């Protein structure tokens, strides 16, 4: 849960710029409250790291930030204040692997 | 062979459901190949809109003694929420409203479209019920499964014998058991399955497009969504094994047997007072195979004149159960 | 900044016990980890006002 | 809002972090569901991020952390998963600043 927004695979790839994809989370707004999503599983190698962004359908400011280590499962949280456009994940970088998922917001919890 | 991978009614099936001389339905009716499943469990609407919240408690110290003046610092308890989501599944339904009538009484039809699909809607809803996810979620239930401890909560749910291999496909399912009352949870309307109801609108065609749309038909769809609900974990009880092939030594010998379900059943209450009943899972195989290894231990045992035992569906003497899990989770207890 | 193992109850239980959809309580109730024990014991009063004496 | 815990300030001089005080914010839990917040008034001169830890009553293991730049006034949000000591906030780093640091807890927001 749920279609608007995204899917895997984005894919990252071997090791890319991770803008995909297109349609879409649209700009115009603001938000401060409720929550997001973003984990996966399947990884071969290296460090990683996401990130975010916005303005006016294309460029090209403000982030929050995240980090990760090598492990095969993970997911952190949410954002705060926003400009409005959002696109991102923008993940990268180092080394290779294939087939690493992703799939960003919204709803879904563990436990 | 250009393109095309089609679905919907055609006069193909309805023509081969039907019978020569008349008849009205069909000869009654249409049999057999597909497992049958309990659960059979219950319901529970309730909180929040999504989630479950729920809470248990954290830690519960410490009290001190009173040396008749000394007392000082008071104590407080705390707790946690937890909770996880559901999720649910429907496709829909048509005929073409016509051959529905060709030849007449299209309710037997639309009749054995109901028990047909419902049947493989509940396979679906047993398969993946007990199976988790890393995926596009319900729900969850596998990932209280790796062993030993400090790393997550297991113990009393990984009791558990080990063996087989991790790093090749065989074979070694698992048998459960764990307590209701412990519900399973839906979004506050109606619930699994309720369909039922009916549509008459107009197509909406095939691929491309089919050349233009508008007919008249029956359609309609049964809806159901769910996700299971932990409440109090206590009641779970899990096991690895085997893989079959270490219960053949124990065919009728003692050495590495089954009896460490008695261990499970008394790692569970507390209590933790609750909920009623209780019953015990198999995957049909490891049902049978306990039957033929319990008949013959070399222990206790009287059975007069003769066996092979009353069934069994006791022990002690709580209901068992059969389901259709994997017969293959690889070893999986710990990597 | 804040410097003590907090005694008393901070707002972080209030928000896990919380209120949601309403309400009063916890659906009868919270549960969970603690062991039982039994004892469950005979109790009584003794001569005088403490010790009990007796010889043997 | 409130007492126990956090309280302002530190104050965040030139040159230090500030890792202190709070012994404790107990040792033992998990946290995934409600909010958090910090800010403070006055800076000087560029950039500053936060940070959180935890262990066992002392030090030390994973952590989360921040990153933001040179303004007066701002907020981010929450956290995910952690065992329990929370020795954050550990901020940073560099320039000449010396005042005012943050504490947390609920909102909040603007008007």
């Amino acid at each position: 849960m749920k279609t608007v927004n995204m899917k895997t695979g984005t894919d990252s790839f071997v090791g890319e710029d991770g803008k995909p994809e297109t349609k879409d989370q649209y700009p115009w707004g603001l938000r401060i409250t409720l929550d997001n999503e973003s984990l996966q599983r399947l990884g071969l190698n290296a460090k990683s790291l996401p990130a975010v962004g916005d303005s006016v359908s294309v460029m090209a400011m403000a982030n929050v930030c995240s980090v990760s280590t090598r492990t095969t499962d993970h997911g952190e949280d949410n954002y705060v204040e926003l400009q409005i456009t959002d696109i991102g994940l923008a993940p990268q970088k180092r080394d290779d692997a294939k087939e690493l998922k992703d799939a960003f917001y919204p709803d879904g919890e563990d436990d | 062979m250009a393109l095309i991978g089609q679905t919907l009614p055609s006069l193909l099936d309805i023509y081969n459901r039907t019978d020569k001389n008349g008849r009205i339905a069909r000869i009654v009716e249409q049999l057999a190949k597909t497992n049958d499943i309990l659960t059979d469990a219950i319901y529970v609407p309730c909180n929040d809109g999504s989630k479950h919240k729920t809470t248990i408690r954290a830690g519960i110290p410490e009290p001190v003694w009173r040396r008749y003046n000394q007392g000082v610092q008071p104590t407080k308890t705390q707790t946690v929420p937890v909770t996880d989501t559901t999720g649910m599944l429907y496709d829909l339904g048509f005929v073409d409203k016509a051959l529905a009538d060709r030849s007449n009484n299209a309710a037997a039809f639309r009749v054995s479209e109901n028990m047909g699909k419902l049947q493989g809607f509940n396979n679906k809803v047993a398969r993946y019920s007990i199976y988790g996810n890393t995926d596009a979620e319900p729900e969850a239930f596998m990932g209280l499964a790796p062993r030993f401890n400090t790393l997550s909560t297991s113990k009393a749910a990984s009791a558990e014998n080990v063996f087989s291999a991790g790093g090749s496909g065989s074979t070694n399912t698992s048998i459960w058991f764990m307590s209701w009352g412990e519900n399973t949870a839906h979004m506050i309307y109606p619930e699994g399955m309720v369909a039922g109801f009916q549509h008459e609108d107009l197509g909406d065609d095939l691929v491309s497009d089919g050349n233009g749309g508008q007919f008249r038909a029956y359609r309609d769809e049964f809806k159901w969504d769910i996700g299971l609900s932990v409440r109090d974990w206590r009641s779970i009880s899990r096991i690895c094994n085997i893989d079959v092939t270490t219960l053949t030594k124990d065919a009728s010998t003692g050495a590495d047997l089954i009896s460490m379900m008695v261990d499970a059943y008394y790692a569970r209450d507390v209590a933790m007072l609750g909920d009623g009943k209780e019953v015990i899972y198999a995957n049909k195989t490891i049902h049978a195979w306990l039957h033929k290894q319990a008949m013959n231990a070399k222990n206790v045992n009287l059975t007069i004149e003769e066996y092979g035992g009353k069934k069994i569906v006791s022990f002690l003497g709580i209901p068992i159960r059969r389901v259709d899990a994997i017969l293959n989770t690889e070893s999986a207890v710990t990597a």
